[PDB]
């Protein structure tokens, strides 16, 4: 509970002129490694630690960027993991752990989770080592699943989510409601539901148009 | 010698006004009225303000980009230069969104979305079009750097239009009035290669003088050649971080070339798959429920033949773009088309259609003043 | 304006009678001075305004009032036009 | 006034730049004082019979539903307008 421990002190920090200054670095890089650990976030905390890298290329630590890159990509499909490749260095991105990290980050945003869960070295522990992290990019496959499709086979959600077995697809089918349909296909979403198209000849604007014609 | 006789005599103008506009805009209130009262024109104290956003911003661009090592210019800046003015106890009147302005153009030279949002809070005092269309200028910027390209495509239309119901004569926008044109023309030149079946919306935006080139880009770009990806990309980098001065090009210093690897590599990025997501929609869905007949006719179109296939499909439909069903029975698949519409330009148009008749009405009757 | 604005009025002293005309069943007996006349004044009423009620009505109502609305934005143009060339023989 | 110039002569009356969007005084505003016989002659055409007023009130009407009034209007715009916009 070091990330509650950490909040205000590290808000007023943030705010101040204490993020163009490289020596907060201290609380800052021991607060990053705090959401990566305890399962929580902070974008500003690892953004102002991603800019002071940027500003000093020396002071960069490459398990801290990781437990920047990793959580940022829990969090999609937000801009968060493109600010993390805006202040990373060219001779940056380059480095290890880092440069397995962003080439897994590339499969995410493509939506390429099949391949996602054959490109993942099982040897490196510091991927282990991110509690939640491997619920996390599942939980973020399910939840695009839903704004995309309306059926899916057994089978196929399976192996999505890193080949799941029968009782392990149990959790991620109980997660949004989801159920089985006759001897057949998950139902993720309904038709009508899922696509909620724009449409001609709105006109509402005489409530409006109207009045400003009035005189 | 004379490139840094200007240069330094710039930077030390302006931490000398620095400490006298702490000093005025917290306390002096007496000053501040004694500032009020004797000319004709409080103009001349409110452009020092943004005068200063843009020239300093300069100053500081080339000393960014001549010291790479060992870096005095960041620090010094973003701990005093920016903070101290804006953070602070503001101006009694509208001078205190001129700092604003300042620092936000400041604040988007760091590749952020973050405070746009803490610094629209604080932008309690009226919108004024002079603070409206550069706010809407960096706030579109921000909607484009957070891949929310429905949203900021609306937004650089109207800054672009320019029936903006102001006059803006007397200096107020000066040196730098067609790159208000041209980068509200470029930066809006992305958006549409990405989600180009919405906007009916688009005639308004941009003149035909420009939209009959930048149409055939975006064509050109995605069907059948990777050469727009240049040439676009070229015209895109100067406007989308706005780096006001290249330093003099020259082999015998470097310096120069070192922070602009980053600064280009960082919007290398954004464009490449970006642009990628665009081909796959290029295509458009002409039968909206695919039989075997269509979605086979479309496996075709998503990539080569081969011992692997649908998987690929599978992958494409879960961008922005695309929402369906698989029926595994059927073996079908049903999908989302989706459109805007046509006739909401004429509404929008009826009032400033009118300016143009009270602009009309209205300076005619300024000149009926003088010849009378 | 004043046409309009006696024309609900119309229709609400019409909503006031109307009640008169129902009320005198509700209560206990009377209604002798409406029932098939009142009836056929009011069918009649609806067969004129309005018309009778598909939905293809309503969208060639709309498509009407989208036409009135593009000649009276016409007339707008035409008074901004007729201002510009006036405007530009003053100077 | 006397009569304008078929000549240059007009260019010092010009000079003048008097008014051609001048004021139009409003015509109605309170009661004439002669409103009272004709006050007297509503209750007579109102209160004790339907054959006086609804032959004023018809009118409205087929002010709509009859021939092409909005449409003639604009045409004859179509026709009176173009010609003096094209003569300017």
């Amino acid at each position: 509970a070091m990330f509650e421990q950490m909040r205000a002190n590290v808000g007023k920090l943030l705010k101040g002129i204490d993020r163009y200054n490289p020596e907060n670095l201290a609380t800052l890089e021991r607060y990053v490694e705090t959401q990566a650990k305890e399962n929580a976030y902070d974008l500003e905390a690892n953004l102002a630690v991603l800019k002071l890298y940027q500003f000093n290329p020396a002071f960069f630590q490459t398990t801290v960027t990781a437990q920047i890159l990793l959580k940022a990509l829990t969090n999609l499909p937000h801009t968060d993991f493109t600010l993390c490749k805006c202040m990373i260095d060219q001779a940056h991105q380059e480095e290890r752990p880092i440069r397995q990290i962003l080439y897994l980050g590339d499969l995410l945003e493509t939506c390429h989770f099949q391949a996602f869960w054959q490109a993942l070295d099982e040897n490196m522990d510091l991927l282990e080592g991110i509690t939640g992290f491997e619920d996390s990019v599942r939980k973020f496959i399910c939840h695009v699943v839903g704004i995309t499709y309306q059926h899916i086979d057994r089978w196929l959600l399976a192996e999505m989510l890193g080949d799941l077995t029968d009782s392990q697809l149990k959790m991620w089918m109980s997660k949004y409601g989801w159920s089985a349909d006759e001897s057949g296909q998950i139902f993720i979403c309904s038709q009508e539901e899922s696509i909620k198209p724009k449409n001609i000849v709105e006109k509402i604007d005489f409530d409006s148009v109207s009045s400003i014609m009035a005189s | 010698q004379w490139l840094w006789d200007i240069i330094d005599e710039f930077i030390y103008q302006f931490q000398s006004f620095s400490q006298y506009r702490c000093k005025t805009a917290k306390k002096s209130e007496e000053e501040i009225d004694f500032l009020r009262s004797n000319p004709k024109i409080w103009n001349v104290h409110s452009v020092l303000n943004v005068l200063h956003s843009l020239v300093d911003k300069s100053n500081i661009n080339r000393q960014l980009e001549v010291y790479t090592s060992g870096g005095d210019p960041e620090s010094v800046a973003g701990e005093y230069g920016r903070h101290s003015l804006y953070k602070m106890l503001g101006y009694f009147s509208l001078v205190g969104l001129l700092r604003l302005h300042s620092l936000l153009g400041d604040y988007y030279q760091a590749i952020k979305v973050l405070e746009n949002i803490e610094l629209n809070k604080k932008s309690m005092y009226s919108r004024v079009p002079e603070c409206q269309v550069t706010t809407y200028y960096y706030v579109g910027f921000a909607y484009l750097m957070m891949r929310r390209y429905q949203d900021a495509i609306r937004v650089f239309a109207n800054i672009l239009l320019y029936i903006q119901r102001t006059k803006s004569m007397f200096q107020r926008t000066t040196y730098k009035y067609e790159m208000i044109n041209k980068q509200n023309e470029q930066m809006h030149a992305l958006l549409a290669i990405a989600l180009t079946m919405y906007p009916m919306r688009i005639d308004e935006s941009i003149h035909l003088q420009l939209r009959e080139k930048y149409g055939d880009k975006m064509l050109r770009m995605q069907k059948g050649d990777p050469q727009v990806y240049e040439e676009l990309f070229s015209y895109s980098c100067p406007k989308f971080l706005s780096p006001v001065v290249p330093n003099y090009d020259s082999v015998h210093p470097n310096y120069h070339k070192e922070p602009f690897l980053q600064q280009l590599k960082v919007f290398s990025d954004e464009v490449q798959q970006q642009a990628q997501l665009s081909t796959i929609r290029s295509f458009l869905k002409l039968y909206t429920t695919m039989p075997v007949a269509k979605l086979a006719g479309f496996l075709d179109l998503t990539e080569q033949e081969f011992r692997i296939q649908l998987l690929v499909f599978k992958h494409k439909m879960k961008n922005l773009v695309w929402t369906s069903g698989i029926s595994a029975l059927d073996g079908e698949f049903q999908s989302a088309s989706e459109v805007d519409f046509y006739i909401d330009k004429d509404m929008i148009h009826i009032a400033d259609t009118k300016v143009a008749r009270r602009y009309g009405d209205f300076f005619i009757r300024q000149i009926h003043k003088f010849e009378e | 304006s004043d046409l309009q604005q006696v024309g609900g009025a119309s229709a609400r002293i019409q909503d006031a009678l109307s009640t008169v005309l129902q009320y005198a069943e509700d209560v206990l007996s009377g209604k002798v001075s409406a029932d098939n006349t009142v009836g056929r004044f009011l069918m009649s009423l609806v067969n004129q305004v309005p018309k009778i009620v598909p939905d293809d009505f309503e969208t060639m109502l709309n498509s009407n009032i989208n036409d009135l609305l593009m000649v009276t934005y016409l007339a707008n143009l035409t008074q901004s036009q007729i201002a510009l060339n006036e405007k530009l023989v003053n100077l | 006034c006397k009569e304008k110039d078929f000549s240059p002569e007009a260019l010092k009356k010009a000079n003048i730049t008097f008014e051609h969007m001048f004021e139009e005084v409003p015509i109605v505003i309170k009661n004439s004082h002669l409103i009272n016989v004709l006050m007297w002659e509503l209750e007579k055409k109102s209160a004790v019979a339907d054959k006086h007023e609804l032959l004023s009130l018809a009118s409205s009407n087929h002010l709509g539903k009859n021939l092409q009034l909005l449409m003639d209007r604009v045409d004859e715009m179509s026709q009176d307008i173009v010609k003096y916009n094209t003569y300017m």
